[PDB]
């Protein structure tokens, strides 16, 4: 029962960004609740929690990259310094939906310099796998024939595609780095 | 709308030219010509809002497109390329719209404030026009949109007030007096 | 073609330096970088009676960047007091500048210049500018930003120094 209820609460709160955009503390509380639900093993809850989060990010993108009252650092930072501890239990597709969600936040930081730093760290995790697979391919190109490494190159790219859909043009700094 | 598009086209053409070859480029036909479309564009925008007589309609239609077109453009410009008249143009609209714009100070001050402040916080000489204007703006906001200074966090507010101290320490009579 | 020593004085931000630059370079300085002490600048105008040279002693207006203040004036042959119509304070101190100057130079053609006429919101109405009258100084309204009455101060001083009321600038090689 609790999961069916929690989902509806999360659906309702997801439909009123106007209210979230006026009440940071609540927004904050909601986002964190979603981050917790992201390790929930009950059926569907993780799909629910991701849908809501991307929804909210899209609609409240600016509040995550600008410092709110009662804080001394933009929420994105906490989120970025923890990506792994949050998404560790998510499935492949859900991880992409998560990356797309943060991508929208990044797209809010119009300030060149800072957006660039945000972007570099945003793509830091996926980049490690990439950089790794790449150096080994520069020793034996038979590796790009390895089932597992090809499965990863797929997922890395898939992640790169979502980030780009949300970040927009500025994402060029990333594309150029691996193009 | 289109006029804003071309304004932004030129504003990005100029900044690049400068970023690629230093201030010097400003001192030649084409650039000075492109500066002119920008400046008259700003004259037109501010020149009308001044003699307008329906604040809300003006704040809900002719103001939001200014954000991405003129403000975030002024933000993304290289220091040498930013148009000082952007600040003074905005100052005039605050004087006119007043309370009807008090809710957009957040969005505006973001783009221009801090980034402009870093151009005028090293000494008391460089970027004269930017000094003068910036404080006509800050004057206006404080004068007709004070509530804004309360909405923002104590950390941001402080940064504002200390900026004022900075004003009245100037040796340029006008800047220090405005402070 | 002999020359002359011209001492330029006034408050800070008055536009003394800016005025001088305009003449030699033709450019207009928008920034305010206060002059420390003095900066001798030779200026040349070509008249119908041979070239003429002014050694502009652009002094400082600020009190802490003063220098050998009254010490610069010695041996002067003409002067220019300048104030800013946007700041009354700089007109109320004019008497102080004329003071120091004549205590060093008893009788030399002087000119009083109200700079910044171009700025629409003028805080020093012409009705108030009367100090030159009883001290028998010449006066002009000027703007280094628009070249308004740009060469009046110098043209007048030339009339006096060369003892010719019909001297005219021409800019002949
Ligand atoms: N609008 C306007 N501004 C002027 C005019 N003349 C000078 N200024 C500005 O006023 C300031 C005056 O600067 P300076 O020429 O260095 O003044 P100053 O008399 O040399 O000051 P000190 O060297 O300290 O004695 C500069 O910022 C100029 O850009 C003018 O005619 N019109
Ligand atoms: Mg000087």
């Amino acid at each position: 029962n609790k999961a069916i209820i929690a989902s509806n609460i999360m659906y309702i709160v997801g439909q009123y960004p106007r209210f979230l955009r006026a009440h940071w503390k609540f927004l904050k509380t909601v986002v964190n609740k979603l981050f917790e639900f992201m390790h929930e093993t009950h059926d569907g809850v993780q799909d629910m929690a991701c849908d809501t989060f991307i929804k909210i990010a899209q609609k409240c993108r600016r509040h995550f990259v600008q410092v709110q009252v009662g804080e001394v650092m933009p929420f994105i930072d906490e989120i970025l310094n923890n990506i792994n501890t949050i998404i560790c239990d998510l499935q492949p597709q859900q991880v992409h939906t998560f990356y797309e969600a943060v991508g929208y936040m990044i797209g809010a930081q119009t300030d060149q310099t800072v957006q660039e730093h945000l972007i570099e760290k945003y793509m830091l995790l996926p980049n490690q796998v990439w950089d790794s697979i790449i150096q080994q391919a520069t020793k034996n190109v038979d590796i790009l024939k390895d089932p597992e490494t090809v499965k990863q190159l797929g997922s890395i790219l898939k992640t790169n595609v979502r980030a780009c859909k949300a970040v927009g043009h500025p994402f060029v700094i990333q594309l150029g780095r691996i193009y | 709308l289109d006029m804003l598009n071309v304004y932004k086209c030129l504003s990005e053409n100029i900044s690049a030219a400068i970023q690629a070859n230093g201030e010097m480029v400003t001192k030649q036909p084409l650039i000075r010509s492109m500066r002119t479309v920008k400046r008259e564009t700003l004259k037109l925008i501010s020149g009308w809002v001044s003699r307008s007589n329906d604040p809300q309609m003006v704040a809900e239609n002719f103001v939001p497109p200014l954000l991405d077109a003129v403000l975030i453009d002024y933000q993304r410009n290289v220091p040498a390329a930013r148009e000082p008249e952007v600040l003074s143009t905005m100052a005039i609209i605050v004087n006119k719209l007043g309370g009807h714009i008090t809710a957009e100070i957040p969005q505006i001050f973001d783009a221009v404030f801090e980034c402009t402040l870093n151009m005028i916080n090293k000494d008391f000489e460089e970027y004269p026009e930017h000094r003068t204007n910036f404080f006509l703006l800050l004057q206006a906001v404080n004068s007709h949109c004070f509530p804004a200074f309360l909405a923002i966090p104590p950390a941001q507010f402080k940064l504002v007030l200390d900026s004022i101290i900075w004003a009245f320490k100037h040796t340029m009579r006008n800047v220090a007096d405005t402070g | 073609q002999v020359q002359f020593k011209l001492v330029l004085v006034g408050d800070g931000g008055t536009g003394k330096t800016t005025f001088v630059k305009r003449h030699l370079t033709g450019e207009f300085e928008k920034k305010y970088v206060a002059t420390l002490g003095v900066e001798v600048h030779p200026l040349v105008f070509h008249t119908n009676r041979g070239p003429i040279k002014f050694n502009v002693w652009d002094t400082a207006g600020l009190e802490k960047f003063g220098g050998l203040r009254d010490g610069y004036y010695i041996q002067a042959q003409c002067a220019i007091i300048m104030f800013d119509v946007t700041s009354r304070v700089t007109y109320k101190n004019v008497p102080n500048w004329h003071r120091d100057l004549v205590r060093v130079c008893e009788n030399i053609p002087i000119v009083l210049c109200g700079n910044k006429v171009d700025i629409k919101d003028r805080k020093v109405k012409a009705k108030s500018i009367v100090f030159h009258r009883k001290k028998n100084l010449q006066y002009y309204d000027i703007s280094a930003k628009s070249n308004y009455n740009f060469e009046k101060p110098f043209l007048w001083l030339a009339r006096k120094l060369i003892g010719d009321p019909n001297l005219e600038f021409v800019a002949m090689p």
